[PDB]
C-alpha cells in the first residue's frame, strides 16, 4: 500500500522524457514499477523516494535505458529528486554540444556517486560540482572537457575514487588533501608543473596514474608515506631525475612505471629500490638512464617484469641475474652494455623471446 | 605485407597438414577469402582472425601484432605452446582476445595493457602462471574477464575492485591466496563473482550486502572461515555458491528473504543449528544444497513450499524426525538424497506424488516400516538406495515394474519373504545389492534376464535352494557375492562363461561338489569358498 512521493514521481517523468524515453510518463507508480536503472527506497512513512538513477548500456544481463541520439539532455528536473545517491550517465549521448550541467550541485548532500562516462561533454567542469559534498565516487572519463580542475574539489573530504581521464584537462594538479582518496585517476590529458606535494598526504591511495601528461619535476621524496599504494604510473610525462634516495616506505607497490620522460637522465643507485617487497612491475624504459644495472634488483623477491629498454645503461650485467629464475619479462635491449651475458641456459630456454638483449654492441657470448 | 604476417602465423603453427591450404600468398591472391580471416570492406585490413578449433599445434607467432587493425582475435582450441607474445600489445585496436582451451605458459604479458580497447579477455584453460597484474586495472572498457583454469599466483590485490564497467570475474581454479575484501563491492557493474578452487582465507566481508549487482557469487571451495554475515540477504543473486568452505555458525535466517535465489549451496562446511523454516518461501530454488555439515533438527515440512525444488541434497548431517509427507508436493523433485542422518519413521506414501523423482538416496537413517506400494508410481526413478536401514517387510513385485531402475540398494535391512521374480526383468539394472537380510527362498534364475547388470550381493541372508545355472548367460556381472546362505549344490559349470566375471564369493553355504575351470581363477579371494563342508578344493577347511 505504499506509494511513490508525487513530485519525485513528476520529475522522474520529465527526466525521462528529456533523456528520450517518454514512456515512463505512463507508469502510474515509477517506485513499485521500478525498471532497471531506477532504486527506490521507503523513509519510515512508507513513502517512497528516488535513489539511484541510471542510463546507458553498460548492460548485464540487463541494461538500463538509452537516450535517443536526436532529442536527449540532462533535465534540470534532477534537482526536484531530493535524496538521490547515485546518477549514472553511460554512452548517453545527445544530439550536440553539451555540458557538465552546473545544476547537477543544487542535490548536495544526498549524492554520494555521480558517473557521466563517455558522454561527449563539452567545456569546463562547473564549479560548483563542488557543492556535491558528501560525494564518494567521481566519474568523468573520457569526455571532452576544457580548461583546469577545479579547486572547489577541496570540498570533497569523503570522496573514495575521482576518474577524470581522457579529457584536455589544463592547469596544475591542485593540491587537495582527500584523507579516504583510494584512487586517483588523471592519465591523459594536458596537465602540467611539479607533482603536488599535498598528493603524498592521502595516504589511502592505492591507485595513482598521471600517465601521458605534462607533468615537471622530481618524484617527491615523500611518496614513502603511501604505504598503502599499489600501482603508480607516471609514464609519459616530463619528469626528471633523481630517484628518491630511498623508496622503503612504498610496501604494497606492486606496479611502478615511468616509461617515457625522455629526459630523467639520472642513475639508479644500488640503495633506491630496496625494501619493495611487493614489486612485481618496474617499468623503466626510454627515459635516458645513465650509469649501470644496479644488483639489488636481483634481490626484488616478486619481480615478474623488469623494463630498461631504450637508455644509456653501460657496464657489466651483474652475474647475481644469473641466480633469478622468476623474471617473465626481461628487456635490457638498446643500450651499450659491454660484459658477457650471464643468463643460463635454464632460463634462457624458458623466457625465449620474453628477454632482449640486442642492440647492445659490448655484449659478448 | 600483411600476407607477410598472416604467412608468419601459419609457419608459427605445427600439425597444418591439410588445414590453412588456402593460406599461399602466391597460389592465392585474395588474402582477404583465406579461411578464418576478415577484412573491412573499406581498407581491405585484416580486422577478425577466427580460427577456433582446429589444433593447428604451433604457437603464437610475434607477427600477430602486425595486423594492426585487428578487431578480434579467437585461438581458441588449438594446443597452442608458448608464451602470449608481447606483440598482442601493438593491436591497438582489438577488441575481443579469446586463448581459451590451450597450453600457453608464462604471465599475462604487460602489453595487454595497452589494449585501451579491450572489453573481452577469456584466457581460460592454459597454463599461465605468475599473479593476475594491477595492469589489468587500466584497461578502461574490460568487461569480460576470464582467467578460469591456470595456476596464477598471488592475492587479489583490492585495486582489481575498483572498476564500474566489469561484467565477469572469472577466476576459478587458480592457486590464488590472500583474502576477500570490503572493496569487492565496488564492482558495481558485475553480474557473475567467481573465485571458486582458489586458497583464499579470510571471512566473508560484512559489507557484502552492497554487492547487490551481482547475479551469481560463487566462492566455493577455498578455506574460507567465519560466519555467514547477516547482510548476505541483501544479495540479488540467483547464485549462491558458499560450498566446500570451513563456514561455522548457524544458516542466516534473512536467506529465507531472497526471493531471487534459484541455487542456493551451503554444503561441505562446518554450520550448526536447525534448517530454518523460512526457506519454505524460497519459491524459485530449483537447488538446495546443504548436505556435509553438522545440521540439527528436522526437515522442515516448509521445505514441500517450494513449488519449483528440483535438487535436494541434505546428506551427511544430524537430523532427526520423520521424512516430512509434505515433500510429496515438489512435483517437479528430481533427486532427493537424505543419506546418512537420523531420520525415523516410514517412507511417506505421499512421496509418490514426486512423479519426476529421478534419485532416491536415504541410506544411513533409522527408517522403519515397509517400502509403501505407491513407489510403483515413481516411473522415472533410476537411483534407489534404501541401505543400512530398519524396513521390514517383502521386496514388493511391484518393484520390479520400475523399467529404468539401473542402481537398487536395499542392503543393511530386515526384509523377508522371498526375491521377486520380476527383480530379474530390471533391463537397464547394473547394480542390485539384496545383501544383509532376512530373504528366504531360492535365488531367482529370472535374475538371467538382467541384460546389463555388473554386480549381484545377495550374501548375508537365508537363501536356500541352488545357485542358478541361468547366471553363466550374464556377460557384463564381474562381481557373484552369495556368501553366508543356504545354497545347497554345485558352482554352475556355466559360471565360466561370465566373461567379466573378476569377484565371486560364495563361502559359507551348503555347496558340495568341485570348483568349475573358472578363467580368472587367480582374481578371487583365498576365502573365495571356505565354510562349505562338502565343498572338494586346494584350501584349509575343504574335505580335500
Amino acid at each position: 500500500g505504499a506509494r511513490t512521493e508525487p513530485d519525485e514521481q513528476d520529475a522522474v517523468y520529465d527526466i525521462m522524457r528529456a533523456t528520450g524515453n517518454d514512456w515512463a510518463a505512463a507508469i502510474p507508480d515509477v517506485c513499485r514499477g521500478r525498471w532497471h536503472g531506477i532504486e527506490c527506497m521507503p523513509d519510515q512513512d512508507n513513502v517512497y523516494h528516488v535513489v539511484s538513477l541510471s542510463f546507458g548500456a553498460l548492460s548485464d544481463d540487463t541494461a538500463f535505458p538509452t537516450c535517443d541520439p536526436q532529442r536527449s539532455y540532462v533535465s534540470e528536473s534532477l534537482t526536484r529528486l531530493k535524496h538521490l545517491k547515485a546518477l549514472f550517465f553511460y554512452r548517453c549521448l545527445g544530439r550536440a554540444p553539451q555540458r557538465i550541467p552546473a545544476f547537477l550541485g543544487r542535490l548536495g548532500s544526498s549524492l554520494q556517486t555521480l558517473v557521466l562516462r563517455e558522454n561527449g561533454f563539452l567545456g569546463p567542469i562547473p564549479d560548483e560540482l563542488g557543492n556535491l559534498t558528501n560525494l564518494k565516487v567521481l566519474d568523468l572519463h573520457k569526455n571532452h572537457l576544457n580548461g583546469s580542475i577545479p579547486l572547489s574539489f577541496n570540498r570533497f573530504s569523503g570522496l573514495r575514487s575521482l576518474d577524470l581521464s581522457g579529457n584536455r584537462l589544463t592547469g596544475s594538479i591542485p593540491g587537495f588533501v582527500l584523507p579516504a582518496l583510494s584512487v586517483l585517476d588523471l592519465n591523459q590529458n594536458l596537465l602540467t608543473g611539479p607533482v603536488p606535494p599535498t598528493l603524498t598526504s592521502c595516504g589511502s591511495l592505492i591507485k595513482i596514474d598521471l600517465s601521458r601528461n605534462r607533468v615537471t619535476g622530481p618524484i617527491p621524496e615523500s611518496i614513502n608515506r603511501l604505504n598503502q599504494l599499489v600501482l603508480l604510473d607516471l609514464s609519459y610525462n616530463r619528469l626528471s631525475g633523481p630517484f628518491p634516495s630511498s623508496l622503503q616506505g612504498l610496501n604494497s607497490l606492486q606496479a611502478l612505471m615511468l616509461k617515457g620522460n625522455t629526459k630523467f637522465s639520472t642513475t639508479i643507485p644500488e640503495n633506491a629500490f630496496k625494501g619493495l617487497k611487493n614489486l612485481m612491475i618496474l617499468v623503466l624504459s626510454n627515459t635516458n638512464i645513465q650509469g649501470s644495472i644496479p644488483k639489488s634488483l636481483t634481490r626484488l623477491n616478486s619481480l615478474r617484469v623488469l623494463h630498461l629498454e631504450g637508455n644509456n645503461l653501460t657496464g657489466e650485467i651483474p652475474l647475481e641475474f644469473r641466480d633469478v629464475k622468476h623474471l617473465s619479462e626481461l628487456r635490457l635491449n638498446d643500450n651499450s652494455l659491454t660484459g658477457p651475458v650471464p643468463f643460463e641456459r635454464d632460463t634462457v630456454w624458458r623466457m625465449r623471446r620474453k628477454l632482449r638483449l640486442y642492440n647492445n654492441a659490448g655484449l659478448c657470448v | 605485407n600483411e600476407g607477410k604476417a598472416l604467412m608468419a602465423i601459419k609457419g608459427s603453427f605445427s600439425n597444418l597438414v591439410n588445414m590453412l591450404l588456402d593460406w599461399d600468398d602466391v597460389h592465392n591472391s585474395d588474402l582477404c577469402s583465406w579461411r578464418g580471416v576478415f577484412c573491412d570492406n573499406v581498407s581491405y585490413s585484416v580486422v577478425s582472425l577466427n580460427l577456433s578449433s582446429l589444433n593447428l599445434g604451433g604457437e603464437i607467432s610475434p607477427a600477430i601484432g602486425d595486423l594492426r587493425n585487428l578487431q578480434s582475435i579467437d585461438l581458441q582450441g588449438n594446443k597452442l605452446a608458448g608464451q602470449i607474445p608481447d606483440e598482442i600489445g601493438n593491436c591497438a585496436s582489438l577488441v575481443y582476445l579469446d586463448l581459451s582451451e590451450n597450453l600457453l605458459y608464462g604471465d599475462i604479458p604487460f602489453s595487454i595493457s595497452k589494449l585501451k580497447q579491450l572489453e573481452t579477455l577469456n584466457l581460460k584453460n592454459n597454463q599461465l602462471t605468475g599473479p593476475v597484474p594491477a595492469t589489468l586495472t587500466q584497461i578502461p572498457n574490460l568487461k569480460r574477464l576470464d582467467l578460469a583454469g591456470n595456476h596464477l599466483t598471488g592475492e587479489i590485490s583490492r585495486l582489481l575492485y575498483w572498476n564500474e564497467v566489469l561484467q565477469y570475474l572469472g577466476l576459478r581454479g587458480n592457486m590464488l591466496t590472500g583474502t576477500l575484501s570490503s572493496d569487492m563491492c565496488q564492482l558495481t557493474g558485475l553480474w557473475y563473482f567467481d573465485v571458486r578452487g582458489n586458497n583464499l582465507t579470510g571471512t566473508i566481508p560484512e559489507s557484502i550486502g552492497n554487492c547487490t549487482s551481482f547475479q551469481i557469487l560463487d566462492i566455493s571451495y577455498n578455506q574460507i572461515t567465519g560466519e555467514i554475515p547477516y547482510n548476505i540477504g541483501f544479495l540479488q543473486v540467483a547464485t549462491l555458491s558458499l560450498q566446500g568452505n570451513r563456514l561455522t555458525g548457524r544458516i542466516p535466517e534473512v536467506i529465507g528473504l531472497m526471493q531471487a535465489l534459484a541455487v542456493l549451496d551451503l554444503s561441505d562446511n562446518e554450520l550448526v543449528g536447525p534448517i530454518p523454516p523460512i526457506l519454505g518461501n524460497l519459491s524459485f530454488t530449483g537447488k538446495l544444497y546443504l548436505h556435509g555439515n553438522m545440521l540439527t533438527g528436522p526437515i522442515p515440512s516448509e521445505l514441500g513450499n517450494m513449488s519449483r525444488l528440483s535438487y535436494l541434497q541434505l546428506n551427511d548431517n544430524k537430523l532427526v524426525g520423520t521424512i516430512p509427507p509434505e515433500l510429496g508436493k515438489l512435483e517437479q523433485l528430481f533427486e532427493l538424497n537424505l543419506a546418512n542422518n537420523r531420520l525415523v519413521g516410514p517412507i511417506p506414501s505421499n512421496i509418490s506424488s514426486c512423479a519426476a523423482l529421478n534419485q532416491f538416496n536415504v541410506h544411513g537413517n533409522l527408517l522403519s516400516g515397509s517400502i509403501p506400494l505407491a513407489f510403483r508410481n515413481l516411473g522415472s526413478l533410476t537411483y534407489l538406495n534404501l541401505s543400512s536401514n530398519n524396513f521390514k517387510g517383502k521386496i514388493p513385485v511391484e518393484l520390479g515394474h520400475i523399467i529404468n531402475l539401473d542402481k537398487l540398494d536395499l542392503s543393511g535391512n530386515n526384509f523377508s519373504g522371498s526375491i521377486p521374480l520380476t527383480l530379474g526383468d530390471l533391463e537397464h539394472l547394473l547394480i542390485l545389492n539384496l545383501s544383509r537380510n532376512h530373504l528366504s527362498g531360492q535365488l531367482p534364475a529370472e535374475f538371467g534376464n538382467l541384460r546389463s547388470i555388473q554386480m549381484i550381493d545377495v550374501s548375508f541372508n537365508l537363501l536356500s535352494g541352488v545357485i542358478p545355472t541361468e547366471l553363466g548367460q550374464l556377460q557384463n556381472l564381474n562381481s557373484l557375492i552369495l556368501n553366508n546362505n543356504k545354497l545347497h549344490g554345485k558352482i554352475p559349470d556355466q559360471l565360466t562363461n561370465c566373461f567379466t566375471l573378476v569377484n565371486l564369493n560364495v563361502s559359507f553355504n551348503n555347496l558340495s561338489g568341485i570348483v568349475p575351470p573358472m578363467k580368472n581363477f587367480s582374481r578371487f579371494a583365498p576365502a573365495s569358498f571356505v565354510g562349505n563342508p562338502y565343498l572338494c578344493g586346494n584350501w584349509v577347511g575343504s574335505i580335500c
